RNA sequence: AAAAAAAAAA
């Protein structure tokens, strides 16, 4: 529902590198030019961003148990 | 061959004869590697054809 | 139908228009259908017809729901496909949002839900991109010891201390009070041992005063969780009125005996009944281990053989561990070339930086097309790679396909299913040992 | 009149189009849903009357 | 709820010998060196170090089991050499030789550093 | 029967890569250094959690593994930190283990990112990577989230967590790997035919070949013997990358030393 | 369905009610248990 | 002791003897939740 | 055979014996299959099972 | 239905002899074998039943000569832990525990062996490759059972009968029922080439895999310039005695 | 605690 901390297969972090992700997306990137402006020059860190859901936006939809 | 070390030395010599080859090959196999891939499914254009 | 995005030309306005019809499986004996507009514009000399009364919108709707998410269908085998739809619903997954509110009995919640990267043009509308079982991993094809054998696979230890298939599973356990006027009467409070007659041995600390306990304890082994005292019959003997040294019975909830765990939600309301009603929800940790079912998406189901870390297993000339090693002998006699095709179009996809599509009867997706556009990102054009032994670094002779694929982790873990047994219960009819 | 014709990428954009379209208004659900209207409408005043 | 203790791949237990020497029968001056608790890294230092040597004519290690933490070396040498002074020799030549790697790696990180 | 003599070639040294060549040593030397830097390096990282405010839409294990991946500077620091069974201390003493605090609270309408940042630091010196990502004023990114991002929060809920982080290394768990993927390489034009090619043009050439265009595999030497090699060693951010390398020498030192006094010790029987 | 509920209700009104709107319904809730009714293949009546 | 509980749609801190009916006093509301303990449980980050 | 009237699929055209209707595949599964053969692999292979 | 009795699933173990199981900790803590007490072992046993059910291997109950069982879990009394000559202790299942390993379904005679029990940490069944085609196995979540003999007698039938070694020969079809498969198979092939020239490196590190081997390095099929050795010639070393085909 | 039904794995 989150982004990982770490590449699973590579162990380079990625953890701060989806937020930056959307927010190139959204303007007039493309998904390439935005993995190779974050400097994931390997695929392997590509795919954890390619493929990712943030699920964790839908579960903050709903109201929480405690005011 | 498995057979007639069987039927020429016994069992428990057949029996460890069966483990002496798998942990050698497999030691072996770490050296040479076997893999198959999508360049094996495809042939000659020319067998193609 | 660009503009009913913007307002309002509904599919039912398509079907009033007079260009789209239900035609059923009677009205098929005696319509034309064909497969494209491709058929239609074919010259008369070598036409195999020149009257079409109906023509397909798209062939991969022929489908179902858990057969659809194969990617390439038509490039393996049926039994398979039966096979990856009978294991399609037994997939781990995120199964809905609001699992957090609802109480189900058993349930999974993977850690990180992956959609997939080679996907078809299917799940847009099973809302699998936002609701996916799976994840995109990066496997090899190559001998590692000869622990893959027999559709075996070796796991990552470094990628699954990261969080590679790790989950959480949800089991929940209920009661009730009973305030009949005629029966026994039960209440919800913390048993003593002074009180209460045939108490199990048990850790009775960790429960509240209402006898419920709080969530965020953590719960191991037969802890009592529910605390239910029911009160005793009235036999008041008068022959020894120094009997009655209880005068309740414990009738408490415990935990199951192989599993451990925080208690994740406690629930108290009132049933139909009107009586006290309390729902526990109780989350252990998955962690895979050897043993665990994994499966493709292609039918290759198999067990953890065992596992390695990133120091003792193959590396790539760019250091890249694969995060799982399957056997090559397991693919041809399942006959699943598509898994290789997903194979290629997942490193394609990943090196491109665009969402691959697997849509089956589709000429636009080629196996040559994608090697030369995999050429062209500075590897080889069957997807192949050069990689080191672990133990030694010496170059493997032979040259392994490597890249990523969709796993979907399986519910037949070995923690559900080990069981030993030296001498236990007997039956009240025939002393033989229980089931299950 | 033939600017209305569909080319090929086109038809295969405008069939999937079409395919959203469909799941966009009937969805996953709709024999269910459908077959339970019936049957609390119309079923019931039939049965009653 | 059969993990083993992930610490157990580097810590001898209690009253757990590092090295256990077994004086082979087969053959003349050969020997087995038991260590526990690593991995393929120091056999292997351990062996082709070992290899360089003339005076030995048996030096390799094995793993016996992935899931146990333990490696065996046989070394035979000749009639005039211990293969225990065999094995501290190619360890006392290891660390000369890593010495002079860290000494080197030293120098060109201060010379990349100062260069600019 | 004596130790080589190799020698160094530094093409590539940055803030988190180094790249560099080894000349005249054997291939078990690079093999196991790589193993080294990967495994055997160790470092700090977050390892005892407590938490007192859970109220977030995670569990109390997810978060702890959340934080428990993230980097530490740990460069002048895990030279002298024991470990926690080195210690005579229980209680966490400071040279065995480093505190840190988070207590966020959301109080606003909209999302609450809790970052890295919010995770305070009883040391001085023990801080996360995004310290050299705070002093980018020269932003022409366009995004100054730069952080890890550990949550996410919305109106009402609060997290509040005391940790401490001990030292290991990367054969215990994964969370305390210096390194993020070490790139090796020996033979780049298959002069020694190690890997056996049934095309040889149809494989890209290395970055550190010796062929021309027209050539795809260099000439077969039997004789020739692995001494050259290729290292790029890129960082995850816990650790320089030379300070990898200096620790996993030292590392080296520390179990070759040992094994050299267990063999002193059990040489007398 | 039409007469529940859950009729033409938004996402955001869903999800104030603790509801996915992912979710496509199509079950009875039967004390508590969600039940589906599977269909059953039958001859077709009135056909020679 | 008298402890207290969560409402299910007032999130209201409810508090009662552990004999009361399940209810919400200000909306009636037979949906209430159980506080997180304030033992603190240790949790490795492995 | 023929499920529907001299047809075995709606697509192709009554009393046709060629390879296409029979259920002849001409293609690998590595090119890919028609929806036709396609659907009978499928009847080939549930037959199996 | 029997009382010792265990069921889990398996997965592969290459390294392992096939008269040998890997079996978990749990299991073989849970699982007990009855061994007599004998004045040859006192000791162990003496210092087994220390241990206790706490610790591992240790010892679950002591039946005594009149039927009497002394528990270990509930804190015994030092008195109670007294060990005479020929007294009975349900010990652990420690290494080299002879087992009776069965797959379900059992379609002939050759679809359960007996075993060796060897004790590994995880928490499935670690058994040989060449055991897979008499069991019919596919290690695709196969549930398989265990059954441990509680009589030593019973243990001696299954050394003399029920081991796998003296069922190598099916009388079905006079064939050998297990056998060298899947990568295995494919190396042995892929070795036995004419062109594979294999160096003194290479070959050394395969020496020490043959535990039968008697301690005598061929000599080389290549002598100059490089000392090569060749596929056949290693697979000649693990051809024991006198084989002519 | 029994029995019945349903869902599955081999
Ligand atoms: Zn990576
Ligand atoms: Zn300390
Ligand atoms: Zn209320």
């Amino acid at each position: 529902m989150i982004i990982p901390i770490r590449c699973f297969t590579c162990g380079k972090v990625i953890g701060n590198k989806w937020e930056s992700y959307l927010g190139l997306l959204q303007a007039e990137y493309t998904e390439g030019d935005a993995l190779d402006a974050l400097g994931l020059k390997r695929y392997c860190c590509r795919r954890m961003l390619l493929g990712h859901v943030d699920l964790i936006e839908k579960l903050l939809n709903y109201a929480p148990l405690e005011k | 061959l498995l057979h007639i070390c069987f039927l020429e030395l016994g069992h428990d010599i057949a029996g460890r004869f069966y483990g002496n080859i798998q942990t050698v090959i497999n030691n072996w196999l770490l050296f040479e590697g076997h893999s198959i891939g999508i360049g094996d499914t495809i042939a000659d254009p020319q067998t193609y054809n | 139908l660009k503009e009913r995005d913007y307002n309002n030309y509904s599919w039912q306005v398509l079907v009033a228009s007079g260009v789209v019809e239900y035609i059923d499986t009677l009205e098929e004996e005696t319509v034309m259908i064909a497969m494209s507009p491709y058929d239609l514009k074919q010259d008369k000399d070598y036409a195999y017809c020149t009257t079409y009364t109906h023509c397909e919108i798209h062939p991969a709707m022929i489908l179902g729901v858990c057969a659809s998410i194969i990617p390439f269908p038509d490039h393996n085998q049926s039994p398979r496909n039966t096979y990856q739809s009978a294991m399609g619903k037994q997939a781990m997954g995120v199964y809905i949002t609001n699992f957090h509110v609802r109480m189900d009995t058993l349930a999974h919640v993977l850690y990180y839900p992956m959609k997939p990267l080679v996907t078809t043009r299917s799940m847009e509308y099973l809302r699998f991109r936002e609701l996916p079982a799976g994840i995109n991993s990066i496997v090899a094809i190559l001998c590692y010891t000869g622990y893959n054998q027999e559709d075996s696979v070796i796991l990552n230890a470094s990628a699954v201390e990261r969080g590679f298939f790790r989950s959480v599973f949800y089991r929940s356990y209920k009661d009730s009070e009973n305030k009949r006027v005629g029966d026994q009467e039960e209440n919800f409070e913390k048993p003593h041992r002074g009180t209460c007659q045939g108490m199990r041995n048990a850790h009775y600390d960790k429960l509240d005063d209402d006898g419920i306990i709080a969530p965020g304890i953590r719960v191991s082994g037969d802890d009592v969780v529910i605390g239910k005292t029911i009160t005793l019959p009235e036999n008041d003997d008068e022959l020894d009125s120094n009997t009655k040294r209880f005068s309740k019975r414990d009738a408490s909830t415990f935990l199951r005996n192989s599993e451990t765990g925080i208690v994740d939600q406690v629930m108290l309301t009132l049933n139909s009944e009107g009586y006290k009603f309390c729902k526990i929800r109780v989350r252990s940790v998955r962690i895979p281990q050897i043993g665990d079912k994994f499966a493709s998406r292609h039918g290759q189901k198999g067990t953890c053989g065992i596992q390695y870390r990133q120091e003792d297993m193959a590396f790539t000339c760019e250091g890249l561990a694969p995060d799982i090693i399957i056997n090559p002998h397991a693919i041809p006699s399942r006959m699943t070339i598509g898994h290789l095709i997903e194979c290629l179009q997942g490193k394609l996809g990943s090196n491109k930086g665009e969402i691959g599509d697997a849509t089956p009867f589709n000429d636009a997706v080629n196996v040559q097309k994608i090697s030369t556009f995999l050429q062209e990102y500075g590897y080889h054009l069957r997807g192949n790679e050069v990689m080191y032994n672990g133990h030694t670094g010496r170059k493997i002779n032979a040259q392994v396909f490597l890249g990523p694929t969709y796993y979907q982790r399986l519910k037949h873990m070995v923690d559900d299913k080990i069981h030993s047994r030296a001498r236990g219960p007997v039956q009240i009819l025939v002393r033989q040992p229980m089931e299950g | 009149e033939n600017a209305e014709e569909i080319s090929h990428e086109l038809w295969q954009e405008a069939c999937w189009i079409v395919i959203n379209a469909y799941f966009d208004e009937k969805g996953l659900v709709r024999q269910q849903l459908d077959s339970f209207d019936e049957f609390i409408q119309m079923s019931v005043q039939r049965i009653v009357e | 709820m059969n993990a083993p203790p992930t610490f157990e791949s580097f810590l001898l237990y209690e009253g757990e010998k590092k090295i256990i020497k077994e004086l082979d029968t087969k053959v003349t001056n050969a020997a087995i060196f038991t260590i526990n608790k690593e991995d393929h890294t120091l056999g292997n230092m351990i062996r082709n170090q070992l290899l360089k040597d003339p005076n030995v004519l048996f030096a390799g290690y094995k793993v016996p089991h992935p899931l146990e933490h333990k490696f065996v070396i046989r070394i035979q040498t000749t009639a005039d050499y211990s293969p225990q002074e065999a094995f501290m020799n190619a360890i006392t030549d290891l660390l000369a030789e890593l010495s002079l790697f860290e000494e080197r790696f030293k120098d060109a990180i201060k010379e990349k550093k100062e260069g600019g | 029967p004596y130790a080589n003599q190799p020698s160094v070639q530094i093409t590539e040294l940055t803030d988190d890569n180094v790249k560099f060549v080894l000349e005249d040593t054997e291939l078990s030397v690079a093999n196991s250094l790589r193993r080294v830097f990967i495994a055997e390096t160790p470092t700090l990282a977050i390892d005892w959690v407590q938490l007192e405010a859970n109220s977030t839409v995670l569990s109390d294990e997810f978060l702890a593994h959340r934080i428990g991946l993230i980097p530490l500077i740990s460069d002048d620091v895990v030279e002298r930190l024991q470990y926690t069974r080195d210690c005579i201390c229980l209680d966490f003493c400071p040279e065995c283990s480093v505190e840190f605090t988070l207590d966020v609270k959301c109080s606003e309408e909209q999302t609450r990112h809790v970052t890295t940042a919010d995770l305070k630091s009883s040391n001085a010196k023990v801080l996360p990577v995004t310290s050299r990502n705070q002093g980018e004023e020269d932003n022409e990114y366009g995004e100054s989230n730069d952080e890890i991002l550990i949550i996410k929060l919305r109106k009402g809920q609060e997290l509040k967590l005391r940790a401490y982080a001990k030292k290991g290394f990367g054969k215990e768990h994964a969370k305390w790997n210096p390194t993020a993927g070490v790139c090796f390489e020996y033979d780049p034009d298959n002069s020694m035919r190690h890997t056996l090619y049934p095309k040889p043009d149809e494989w890209p050439k290395s970055e550190h070949t010796e062929l021309e265009d027209d050539q795809y595999e260099a000439p077969y030497n039997w004789e020739a013997k692995p001494n050259k090699f290729f290292f790029n060693v890129e960082s995850a951010g816990a650790l320089k990358p030379e300070n990898i390398v200096v620790m996993g020498v030292q590392v080296l030192k520390n179990k070759l030393s040992n094994l050299q006094t267990q063999l002193s010790h059990e040489s007398q029987n | 369905s039409t007469y529940c509920l859950l009729s033409q209700l938004t996402d955001r009104d869903l999800t104030e009610l603790n509801e996915c709107p992912l979710d496509p319904g199509g079950y009875f809730i039967i004390n508590g248990s969600e039940k589906v009714l599977i269909a059953q293949e039958k001859m077709a009546t009135n056909t020679v | 002791t008298a402890m207290t509980y969560i409402c299910g749609e007032c999130h209201h801190e409810n508090e009662m003897r552990p004999r009361d009916p399940i209810r919400c006093r200000e909306c009636g509301y037979r949906i209430m939740y159980k506080k997180r303990t304030k033992r603190l449980v240790v949790f490795d980050a492995r | 055979p023929y499920g529907f009237r001299k047809r075995t699929l709606p697509h192709f055209i009554k009393d046709d014996y060629g390879p296409e209707s029979r259920g002849f595949v001409e293609n690998s599964y590595l090119a890919g299959l028609t929806p036709s053969e396609f659907y009978f692999h499928a009847m080939g292979g549930r037959e199996g099972l | 239905r029997v009382d010792f009795s265990a069921r889990t699933v398996i997965t592969p173990d290459p390294n392992l002899r096939i008269d040998q199981v890997g079996v978990p900790r749990s299991i073989a803590q849970n699982l007990t074998f009855p061994e007599l007490v004998t004045p040859f072992n006192i000791d162990r046993m003496q210092e087994l039943v220390r241990r206790g059910n706490s610790q591992y291997p240790g010892a679950k109950y002591i039946v005594r000569d009149n039927g009497e069982r002394i528990d270990l879990r509930f804190h015994p009394k030092s008195s109670d832990l007294h060990l005479q000559c020929g007294y009975k202790v349900e010990r652990h299942l420690r290494d080299d525990d002879l087992v009776i390993f069965n797959r379900q379904p059992t379609l002939h005679k050759m679809s359960m062996m007996g075993h060796r029990v060897k004790v590994l940490p995880w928490s499935t069944f670690r058994m040989n490759l060449s055991c897979t085609s008499p069991y019919n196995a596919d290690f695709d979540g196969d549930e398989m059972n265990l059954h441990v003999p509680q009589s030593m007698e019973t243990r001696a039938e299954v050394e003399n009968i029920h081991i796998t070694p003296r069922q190598i020969i099916t009388p079905q079809a006079n064939k050998p029922v297990m056998g060298i498969v899947q990568d295995t198979l494919t190396a042995v092939r892929k070795m036995t080439k004419r062109d594979v020239f294999i160096t003194r490196e290479q070959v050394m590190n395969l020496l020490m895999f043959l535990p039968t081997w008697d301690a005598k390095m061929p000599q080389p099929c290549i002598l100059k310039p490089r000392p090569l050795w060749t596929g056949k010639q290693i697979f000649s070393l693990i051809i024991p005695g006198n084989v002519n085909m």
